[PDB]
Parts: C-alpha cells; sequence; structure tokens
C-alpha cells in the first residue's frame, strides 16, 4: 504494498485529546518519542497536510492555535526542565522547517525528493503560521538559555578560578572544570537525541560559553586575588579543556571559543612583561576585547608571585590610559553576562519519507487514522 | 491551484484564549 499518502485524520470533536496525548503529557526522554527524533514535529503536519486536503481552514487555525497553546502550557509548567525545554525547542524548529519544506515555494524544495514535493500543501499559504511559530521557538530558545544558565552559574567560579589542577561529578563536593564539562555533556547529549538542528546547537553552545567567559571574567576582575602569573596558567588550561571538549563534539567553528576572547587576553594580560613602554604598546595592541576599565584593573590588581618580582606601577598604568584614549570604549568595568547573541532558525529539510512514518502505539493516538 | 494567504491569530493574541 500500500502506497500511503503522508496524511493524517483526526475528528474535530478529539482535537483537545490530540494535544494532550502529544503535547500535553508526552515524556522528552521517553523511548518512543526518541525513536523518530522530531515525531511530534511531523506528527502535527502530516495532520496539517490532511487539513489542507479537506480545503478546511478553519480546523488548520484550530489545529495550530491549540498546538501553540499546549506548548505554552507544557512550558509554563515544565519550563525549568531543560530536557523538556530542548524536547519542545527543536520540535517547534522541526514543525517549521517542515512547513517550509513541504510549503510548495520552490526556494524550499532544492532538497526534496520528487515524493517529497508530491506532499506539498495545496490550498493554503501558512506563512502568518510559520512567523508565530519563529516567534514562539524564539521565546523557547530564550528559556533554555536561562534554564541552562541557571544550572551551570554555581559551578563557573569554582570550577574556572578557585579550584587548582575517568571524571568524578566533584571534588570532595566542590565544583570542578570536570563538573562544568559533565554539565555540557549531559546539554550537548539532550540536544542531539531530540534532533535539534546542527546550527541551533552551535548557537546554544556558543551561548554557553559567553555565560561561561563572562562570569568568570568578572568575578576575576571584583576579587583581589585571582590577578597573578600563575592563576594566568590556570585559566589557560581551563580555556585549553573547554576548547578540547569542543573538539570532542566537533563544534571548534561554532564561534564558543571566540567569545571567550575577552577572558583569554585577561589572562594573557597577567603573564606579559609589565615595566617598559614596548611591554605598554604590547599590551594596547593585545588587549583589543578589553575595555580601558578592564586593563586597568587587572594592572592594578596584579599580585607578584614573590619577592623577585613587583607590583605594576602607577605612571606604567598612566601610560596606558594615555595610549587607549582615543578609544572610543565603553566606560564599563563588567562583562554583560545576560547579552543573549540573537538566534536564527535556518532551514534545515529534512530526508524522512512522511509515507513511511508509524506513530507508536503507546502514544495513545490510536483515534488518529493514516491516511 | 492558487494558495491563499490564511489569517493567523499572533502568537500574543493565541495566549489569550
Amino acid at each position: 504494498e500500500k502506497d500511503f499518502q503522508g496524511m493524517l485524520e483526526y475528528k474535530k470533536e478529539d482535537e483537545q485529546k490530540l494535544v494532550k496525548n502529544l503535547i500535553l503529557e508526552l515524556k522528552p526522554r521517553g523511548v518512543a518519542v526518541n525513536l523518530i527524533p522530531g515525531l511530534p514535529a511531523y506528527i502535527l503536519f502530516m495532520c496539517v497536510r490532511h487539513a489542507d486536503y479537506l480545503n478546511d481552514d478553519q480546523k488548520v487555525r484550530s489545529l495550530l492555535t491549540s498546538t501553540i497553546n499546549s506548548i505554552k502550557k507544557v512550558l509554563k509548567k515544565r519550563g525549568d526542565d531543560f530536557e523538556t525545554v530542548s524536547f519542545w525547542l527543536s520540535n517547534t524548529c522541526r514543525f517549521l522547517h517542515c512547513l517550509k519544506q513541504y510549503s510548495g515555494e520552490e526556494g524550499f524544495m532544492k532538497h526534496n525528493t520528487s515524493r517529497q514535493n508530491e506532499h506539498c500543501l495545496t490550498n493554503f499559504d501558512l506563512a502568518e503560521y510559520r512567523q508565530v511559530l519563529s516567534d514562539l521557538a524564539i521565546q523557547i530558545y530564550q528559556q533554555l538559555v536561562r534554564v541552562l544558565e541557571n544550572i551551570l552559574q554555581p559551578m563557573i567560579v569554582s570550577g574556572m578560578l578557585e579550584h587548582e589542577t575517568t571524571s568524578s561529578i566533584a571534588d570532595e563536593g566542590t565544583y570542578t572544570l570536570d563538573s562544568i564539562l559533565r554539565q555540557l555533556n549531559s546539554f550537548h547529549s539532550v540536544m542531539c537525541q531530540h534532533g535539534m538542528d546542527p546550527e541551533l546547537i552551535k548557537q546554544v553552545v556558543k551561548q554557553m560559553f559567553y555565560i561561561i567567559g563572562a562570569i568568570t571574567l568578572n568575578n576575576l576582575l571584583l576579587r583581589k586575588d585571582m590577578c597573578s602569573w600563575s592563576k594566568g596558567m590556570q585559566i589557560r588550561y581551563n580555556v585549553s579543556q573547554l576548547e578540547e571538549w569542543l573538539r570532542d563534539k566537533n563544534l571548534m567553528n561554532s564561534g564558543a571559543k571566540e567569545t571567550l576572547e575577552p577572558l583569554i587576553q585577561a589572562a594573557q594580560l597577567l603573564q606579559v612583561k609589565k615595566k617598559t613602554d614596548d611591554d605598554a604598546e604590547a599590551i594596547c595592541s593585545m588587549c583589543n576585547a578589553l575595555t580601558t576599565a578592564q586593563i586597568v584593573k587587572v594592572l592594578n590588581l596584579y599580585t607578584p608571585v614573590n619577592e623577585f618580582e613587583e607590583r605594576v606601577s602607577v605612571s606604567f598604568i598612566r601610560t596606558i590610559q594615555m595610549r587607549l584614549r582615543d578609544r572610543k570604549d565603553s566606560p564599563q568595568l563588567l562583562m554583560d553576562a545576560k547579552h543573549i547573541f540573537p538566534v536564527t532558525f535556518p532551514f534545515n529539510p529534512s530526508s524522512l519519507a512522511l509515507e513511511t512514518i508509524q506513530i507508536p502505539a503507546s502514544l495513545g493516538l490510536g483515534f488518529i487514522s493514516r491516511v | 491551484r492558487p494558495r491563499v494567504l490564511l489569517k493567523a491569530p499572533t502568537l500574543a493574541e493565541m495566549e489569550e484564549m
């Protein structure tokens, strides 16, 4: 054999049971729903396809509205669980990719098989609905960043600055760099299981690294004891382990390492010579990712390793301030650790043949009929 | 066949009821 159309039919009276079982009560780590990443998106789109086929615009509207409202309900109740937020970000994006891929617009059909093009919508242009879904995905992404940030925040200063250096969860209760890496591993494995777009995973990871670098640099500038040659070495080692993690995950082109540039330059600043005019010119050339206020703070805080090393002189600091005078610089000392880089959801068509997709019987959607 | 551009409630509008 039978050649299915790749659509799903349901009765209007069952629409609320549909979103109840497909959205409200769906477990994000359930086996059945994770056999095919994005399965709820594919199911919803196949339901949209049959509503379009029936020439029923009110049914399309009702299904989309119930879908969007149900996803918001889930995230209001469980929005502090990163697995749930990852899951609906991923499925919201996949639903949007489906609506594009099967829109009938030629720009979105370049990777389509001949069979896939047979599955485009025929009666309705759903561009307005794609905008609403895009807006929803932006909101979910913003919630994802906040949940991940909340999880990492308690680990970052201990792991990056305080603690000195198979993995352990902690060192006698203390968060270490290894704690941070385990947490990043968890995040990444869940996003992958959910089928999150690789370009979106890259953006999440870039955002997380930004937060790590911002919180670390700010606490270096706010404490009195973190500006030393030795701490410079420690930060260098920790950054190199974060870089190795990116390598392990094939994310070295995510832009994540580059968000650490202010912290990286602060660590370098701790380790250069700080006496002559050549030393001063080098600092000014080197520290393009640090504000003048930040450079001056580090130099003031800098602690000699022992008696054979001196503090930075006040006249040296003045020389750098003079050199950086015509910098149209921000007067701020602290990085904005709450900055979120604007997210994008580039089109990611899928190879999945709709006419082959089977609903797992355990999801309790037996009232849906395969067309 | 022409595809008619449907009017979608905005995300905000849906947030009502």
